[PDB]
RNA sequence: GAGCAUGUGGUUUAAUUCGAUGCAACGCGAAGAACCUUACCUGGUCUUGACAUCCACGGAAGUUUUCAGAGAUGAGAAUGUGCCUUCGGGAACCGUGAGACAGGUGCUGCAUGGCUGUCGUCAGCUCGUGUUGUGAAAUGUUGGGUUAAGUCCCGCAACGAGCGCAACC
RNA sequence: GUCAUCAUGGCCCUUACGACCAGGGCUACACACGUGCUACAAUGGCGCAUACAAAGAGAAGCGACCUCGCGAGAGCAAGCGGACCUCAUAAAGUGCGUCGUAGUCCGGAUUGGAGUCUGCAACUCGACUCCAUGAAGUCGGAAUCGCUAGUAAUCGUGGAUCAGAAUGC
RNA sequence: CCCUG
RNA sequence: CGGCACGUAGCGCAGCGGUAGCGCACCGUCAUGGGGUGUCGGGGGUCGGAGGUUCAAAUCCUCUCGUGCCGACCA
């Protein structure tokens, strides 16, 4: 178990914010089998 | 778009009725339930024996069963106790005596519902599913058929993805009505899921 | 005498949940030695480490005799109702019932104190939703955790009203703070600080491509503003000198340390009002200083911990709940969503976490 | 705008089942919710089981009842005891005993089949061979006229064909 | 879009998310939206008399005639598995009278009493009849929709679903 | 005028 | 410390014996695929607090506690 290193620095108001505001909690972009970024230049496996 | 069946657009121009018989109101419901009853019997144990069509007609309180298949020999079996205990099951289920004709069918491969029940069973049996599409395509041109359509549709290969691919040639001509287009499906209950399949077979234009 | 039957498996089950979740064997072990310390009369001869050893020998003995108590409650209570069942005594049948109402009462009792052991937990809290860095699918999910938690509070009758709720230009609010009031309320409430991972099909993306949101919870209770008083004439040391009549005073804060000087007006009266003005205004700064420093030590720690703020995730594509300190699992989602939290914020408390 | 019908969102409750939620969800699935209907809630019950098969055991199946309970159900009383049959039999059907299993309107339409909406009944979409370009590709399908239409004439490195258009209904 | 018509890979449950019964809910309500019906009237309302259709359904059904009831309906009881009998007398129209521009002889919501029918049962939660009451509404902002001919607009009728229960289709 | 990575 | 200027809706500001007003903002509907801008239509104020006169007080008076300004000079 190692510590997160939080890119917030020195917290004086709400850590759980902070962390919120850091990249850690970021929301995340899925990459799409077929639809709107469907496209693959090579396969997994090709 | 989505497609118009063709034999349910064509029954009133060249495709005749499967079911021939007369009925009113009274004796409809059941009739139809016993209609569904018989032709999922025959279709359950007639499975393994290269069954096409199932016609049946109502005379007068009986049934008339013409099964139109390939292989009447294995139908028959060995001096026809086989038709003639399909005859007596038939004839519990629809509670009617019961007689019943084999038509044996010339050119199978020529027939849509065999072409159908060959690609499941190549699907199945895990033959790539495009070598079995050709080779329904040769088999259709080999013996004469003047267009053919068949398509495949699901996760073939074991893909994550489910796609259809179509094979054509000749002409195929849906939106004409007085052509003979015989059309049918199936399906392939495959370990990665279920494969549809649908032949499309121009016979001429009349 | 079916909701006796239920009622006195739930007491069976929940007393084991309680038991596994008090590690009861172990307190028992602890029990024993401090016993056997006690035992031995040297713990007398020192003064300290008794009173301590008092503490913890009345705590593990009051928890031990307790589940002891409903071990034997749970079986005489099964046994004398089967008794009550075939032979059909009312009046032992009733004394049944008043005996499971009161092992019942004081195993509540024994969970309450667990569960409800905060100095603050009594009181009322602010309990504020805050969207995280994803956008208007964070903000929309900010929104519907704020539907779902003011539904759980009228469920369980604490009074809501909304103090401040900042909205966003889309959909959603990006933060909101609420004032939860009744008795108990961050006692049940205090378990929610963190965050809330969803996962679900985005209907704002245009792809249908699906989104993995986060949003935090953190309550903290109604703390007493507390009067600032006033400064002692031994506390503070007054001067009087000359400015640059001594009528310039300079007021030294001893204990502390701290001086202010005035000598702009003619009066040593004046100055010497300034000066104490001046007095009152840093302790005020002084006070707040130290208290931004504590909270700021508070978050160094919770910083530290970090990663385990997140508490929560909902999975919506596959539709599973997921308490991660508690690694509860349930597949209702809509019924999460609506605000039966019941289960896990019980787990949660159990737990102590 | 008004009143009412109906659907939806939100709210609330025990539940206000669930799905559809740009156009292409919103008198939609539902061509019709007082009970069943209905998958929701509360309360009362059961567990090889309401719905099938297998094995063993006791039997007809059925027909009138009585009591208690809201009913499911639990207990009790009368009548039938056949059907075909190597008096070996054996099964329509009633209960029991297990386990192999039945079961789910539980989750995933972002694993699918089938079926449908949509652009749009818009007039396009391509292929074979040939040719040009190193190549992705291009031609055919463009040009001038014409038509509801890639419908048609002629010209044309294109020549033909198919799904479309049209007709056959 | 549909794993809630069905089928189906995988996952979850198997004294329970499976099964049975009763009651409640799906019909609630500060509110917002969508699609409809009826109005705000004299090109009309009300009263009286009298013309002109098409299509479809009917056996656990359509149900004529006669009698009673103001009525919804009730009792008796033909024909019809139908170009035969019933649903079923169409309405708008036409002729006359009154109303004379008023919240009115418009509107018909709401509410009270009294009933009929289906269904075990109409309270939550049906439709219809009578009597009584007579609400908003005097043509509707930004905005917005349908329609090129037997069309829009208006006036009726039938059917599916269905024991009963349409302003919807 | 703009269109969450 | 002495004067003198103001306490008006969430905010900024008018009104200074009988009447509470304007703008931004909030809500609801349109317009947009959606947001903004835009369009339609609403609401919201012990008038800083207290008490005195007057038929009546936001307006007149007193005190009060806030904020601003000007002077707290010769020695
Ligand atoms: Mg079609
Ligand atoms: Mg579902
Ligand atoms: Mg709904
Ligand atoms: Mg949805
Ligand atoms: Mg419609
Ligand atoms: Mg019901
Ligand atoms: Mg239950
Ligand atoms: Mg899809
Ligand atoms: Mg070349
Ligand atoms: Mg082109
Ligand atoms: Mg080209
Ligand atoms: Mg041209
Ligand atoms: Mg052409
Ligand atoms: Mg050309
Ligand atoms: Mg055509
Ligand atoms: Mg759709
Ligand atoms: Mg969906
Ligand atoms: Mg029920
Ligand atoms: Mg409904
Ligand atoms: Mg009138
Ligand atoms: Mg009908
Ligand atoms: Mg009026
Ligand atoms: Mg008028
Ligand atoms: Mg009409
Ligand atoms: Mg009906
Ligand atoms: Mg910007
Ligand atoms: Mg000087």
């Amino acid at each position: 178990m190692s510590r997160y290193q939080h890119t917030k620095g020195q917290i004086k108001d709400n850590a759980i914010e902070a962390l919120l505001h850091d990249p850690l909690f970021r929301q995340r972009v899925e990459k799409n089998k077929k639809g709107k970024g469907s496209y693959m230049r090579k396969g997994k496996h090709g | 778009g989505q497609k118009v069946h063709p034999n349910g657009i064509r029954l009133g121009i060249v495709k005749p009725w499967n079911s021939t018989w007369f009925a009113n109101t009274k004796e409809f419901a059941d009739n139809l339930d016993s209609d569904f009853k018989v032709r999922q019997y025959l279709t359950k144990e007639l499975a393994k024996a290269s069954v096409s069509r199932i016609v049946i007609e109502r005379p007068a309180k009986s049934i008339r069963v013409t099964i139109h298949t390939a292989r009447p020999g294995i139908v028959i079996g060995k001096k026809g106790e086989d038709v003639e205990k399909l005859r007596k099951v038939v004839a519990d289920i629809a509670g009617v005596p019961a007689q019943i004709n084999i038509a044996e069918v010339r050119k199978p491969e020529l027939d849509a519902k065999l072409v159908a029940d060959s690609i499941t069973s190549q699907l199945e049996r895990r033959v790539m599913f495009r070598r079995a599409m050709k080779r329904a395509v040769q088999n259709a041109m080999r013996l004469g058929a003047k267009g053919i359509k068949v398509e495949v549709s699901g996760r073939l290969g074991g893909a994550e993805i489910a796609r259809t691919e179509w094979y054509r040639e000749g002409r195929v001509p849906l939106h004409t009505l007085r052509a003979d287009i015989d059309y049918n499906t199936s399906e392939a209950h495959t370990t990665y899921g279920v494969i549809g399949v649908k032949v499309w077979i121009f016979k001429g234009e009349i | 005498i079916n909701p006796v039957n239920n009622r006195i498996q739930d007491l069976t089950e929940r007393s084991d949940v309680l038991r596994g979740y008090l590690d009861y064997d172990a307190k028992k072990e602890r029990l024993e030695e401090v016993n056997a310390e006690l035992e031995q009369p040297d713990v007398w001869n020192e003064p300290e480490r008794a009173q301590a050893l008092g503490k913890e020998r009345s705590s593990l003995e009051a928890v031990v005799d307790t589940l002891d108590q409903m071990k034997q409650g749970l079986e005489d209570v099964s046994g004398l109702l089967e008794l009550a069942v075939e032979a059909d005594d009312e009046e032992t049948f009733n004394e049944a019932v008043a005996e499971l109402d009161a092992l019942e009462e004081k195993l509540a009792q024994l969970e309450f104190r667990r569960m409800f052991s905060g100095e603050y937990d009594s009181a009322d809290c602010y309990l504020d939703i805050q969207a995280g860095s994803g956008g208007t699918e964070a903000q929309d999910w900010a929104s519907m955790l704020e539907r779902m938690y003011l539904r759980w509070a009228e469920s369980r009758g604490f009074k809501t009203e909304i103090i401040e709720e900042s909205e966003g230009e889309v959909a959603g609010i990006k933060s909101v703070t609420i004032k939860i009031s009744g008795d108990y309320a961050y006692g049940w409430l205090r378990t929610e600080t963190g965050v809330h991972r969803l996962v679900r099909k985005s209907p704002f993306d245009s792809g249908g491509r699906r989104h993995t949101s986060f949003s935090s919870a953190f309550v903290y209770p109604e703390v007493d503003d507390d009067i600032d008083i006033e400064i002692n004439p031994a506390d503070l040391r007054i001067d009087v000198y000359r400015t640059s009549t001594e009528s310039a005073v300079r007021i030294t804060h001893i204990p502390t340390g701290i001086v202010t000087q005035c000598q702009n007006d003619r009066s040593q009266h004046k100055n010497k009002d300034q000066a104490m003005k001046q007095m009152k205004a840093k302790l005020y700064e002084l006070e707040m200083q130290k208290k931004n420093a504590e909270k700021q030590a508070m978050e160094d720690n919770k910083s530290d911990i970090g990663w385990g703020s997140q508490i929560r995730s909902y999975v919506l594509d596959d539709s599973r709940i997921k308490d991660l300190r508690t690694g509860v699992e349930t597949r209702n989602t809509q019924a999460v969503l609506d605000g039966s939290l019941d289960q896990f914020i019980e787990a949660s408390l159990k737990a102590g976490l």
